[PDB]
């Protein structure tokens, strides 16, 4: 009986297999990802076609685990295939049932690194690519251990400087006076002062949202 | 060590750190005491990666000594804090690969 | 240009996968108070590839 | 404005929507009270907003003359709102008229 399946990837569906992950990759750019729960009707009916997409993977997935065996379908690139068809599964039955659940939509989007692999003709020139990236990897910890040192210097010596910015000396509202805010030290640290009608004072005017300075050490990575 | 330290730190964080940076720096100088007496220093100086210890030491000590004062308060010269951060690179020498690149 | 085609075509493929992961990232989360200068937004797939490719240039 | 125009019956349906969220927003809320800052004394207005259900912004639930009063109310339910939920054209229309 398994050899009845078995004998249908002789006939050449594999095609339309990924003439359907083209669709569903095709079927992804259209989504569009509205800001706060929002959905127009195409939206709507793209839950539809990821639902003929699941089915139709899964079906693929059974067919090619019970002709090629529970423990022989992992040894290979299929890896991903399954891992793909569990995570859908899984997003699937939780949005249903409905946290987390919803951002799980994300792992969709490896189904296009499954269209290169079907196509074994470009195998090749990715095992090309990642071919040449094991020399680098020299390299990848001698700039992994220059970020480190500068890192550490940096914590020991910008240690949270630029905290303090040029506010008002109205004093009405206390907001960074400086439509760029640029980090001020006052008199006694060596640096810039305020212009002739502003003062410079501790608080967060800072960098950027705080997101660049010195402060940690990730901040500083 | 070097790298937890953060801003809005506490004084017993600073403390505890500052600790931590004796003791590092104290086992560090054994390091050196045991080279010397396993050979002389002329011999000490013979490869420039422990004459590089060897003011990395110094420079770690002068920190800590420089720390016995209390320019501040747990309510200036800021040069050789670098030192110790520094001695990492002795890491990197134990690749080989990346030695001979770089060299 | 047989061989020049699969490189760029991986390349491509690459740019599509980085941006249909940032649509379901940053999808129109780009909303700020502040003035909508967010040109370089992730909203709309014809526009994500534009911001993907400007971070691979930088 | 007492000139230029009869008296009106506005019913302003806000778009409070997942796709207004962000800078839109303000700009619906700033528009919304610089309208309601065109009203007489003798023509009626209400808020609605449409999110998939057609609530009021304000306690009125009807016209409510546009004093210099009942613009506060009005004024300040439009400025504490949120967008959220699922555009529906016809619902929102179906509850204005
Ligand atoms: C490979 C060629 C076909 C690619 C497209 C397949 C999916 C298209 C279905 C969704 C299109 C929007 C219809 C929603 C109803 C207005
Ligand atoms: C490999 C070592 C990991 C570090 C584990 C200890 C974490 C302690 C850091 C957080 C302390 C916050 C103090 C300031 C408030
Ligand atoms: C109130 C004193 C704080 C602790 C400072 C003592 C130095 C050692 C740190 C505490 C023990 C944790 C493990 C240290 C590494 C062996
Ligand atoms: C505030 C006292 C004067 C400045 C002290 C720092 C002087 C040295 C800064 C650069 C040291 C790092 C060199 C790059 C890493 C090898
Ligand atoms: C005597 C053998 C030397 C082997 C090579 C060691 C290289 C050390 C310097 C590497 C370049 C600077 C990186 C860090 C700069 C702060
Ligand atoms: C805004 O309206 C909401 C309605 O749920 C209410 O709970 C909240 O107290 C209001 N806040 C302000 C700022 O008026």
């Amino acid at each position: 009986r398994r050899a009845c399946i078995s004998i249908v990837e002789w006939k050449p569906f594999e095609i339309i297999i990924l003439l359907t992950i083209f669709a569903n990759c095709v079927a992804l750019a259209i989504y569009i990802p509205f800001p706060e729960d929002d959905s127009n009707a195409t939206n709507s009916n793209l839950e539809r076609v990821e639902y003929l997409f699941l089915i139709i993977f899964t079906v693929e997935a059974f067919l090619k685990v019970i002709a090629y065996g529970l423990l022989f379908h992992p040894n290979a690139y299929l890896r991903n295939g399954w891992n793909l068809l569990d995570f859908i599964i899984v997003v699937v039955g939780l949005f249903s049932a409905i946290f987390d659940v919803k951002a799980l939509r994300a792992f969709r989007v490896l189904r296009p690194l499954r269209l290169v692999s079907g196509v074994p003709s470009l195998q090749v020139v990715l095992n090309s690519i990642i071919k040449a990236m094991v020399p680098l990897l020299h390299i990848a910890l001698l700039v992994l251990f220059v970020i480190i040192i500068y890192a550490i210097i940096g914590l020991e010596l910008f240690m949270g400087k630029m905290h303090k910015t040029c506010y008002n000396q109205e004093g009405i509202a206390d907001v960074p006076a400086e439509d760029d805010p640029s980090p001020c030290a006052l008199e006694t640290g060596h640096g810039r002062q305020c212009q002739n009608g502003t003062v410079c004072k501790p608080g967060w005017d800072g960098p950027k949202h705080g997101i660049t300075n010195f402060d940690n050490f990730a901040f500083a990575m | 060590c070097l790298a937890m330290q953060h801003y809005g730190q506490s004084c017993l964080f600073k403390i505890a750190m500052n600790i931590l940076n004796m003791l590092f720096t104290g086992l560090f100088t054994v390091e050196m005491i045991l080279k010397l007496i396993a050979f002389k220093p002329k011999g000490y100086f013979s490869d420039p990666w422990n004459v590089f210890d060897f003011l990395i030491v110094i420079g770690s000590i002068i920190d800590v000594i420089l720390s016995e004062v209390n320019p501040a308060e747990h309510t200036s010269i800021t040069f050789f804090r670098l030192f110790r951060v520094m001695r990492l690179v002795k890491l990197l020498s134990r690749g080989e690969g990346i030695r001979t690149l770089l060299w | 240009v047989r061989s020049i085609a699969s490189l760029l075509l991986l390349l491509f493929l690459f740019i599509i996968i980085f941006s249909l992961l940032g649509m379901q990232l940053f999808g129109g989360k780009f909303n700020f108070d502040e003035m909508q200068t967010r040109r370089s937004t992730f909203d709309n797939f014809p526009q994500s590839l534009l911001t993907v490719f400007q971070i691979l240039t930088g | 404005i007492q000139g230029a125009a009869s008296p009106k019956d506005m019913l302003i349906l806000v778009d409070v929507s997942g796709s207004v969220s962000g800078l839109t927003l303000k700009l619906i809320r700033t528009s919304v009270s610089e309208m309601l800052e065109t009203l007489s004394d003798d023509d009626f207005v209400n808020v609605a907003s449409f999110n998939s259900n057609a609530q009021d912004v304000s306690c009125f639930q009807h016209l409510v003359q546009a004093n210099v009063r009942n613009k506060k109310v009005l004024k300040d339910a439009v400025n504490n709102i949120t967008a959220k939920g699922i555009t529906d054209y016809k619902k929102g229309f179906s509850f204005a008229f």
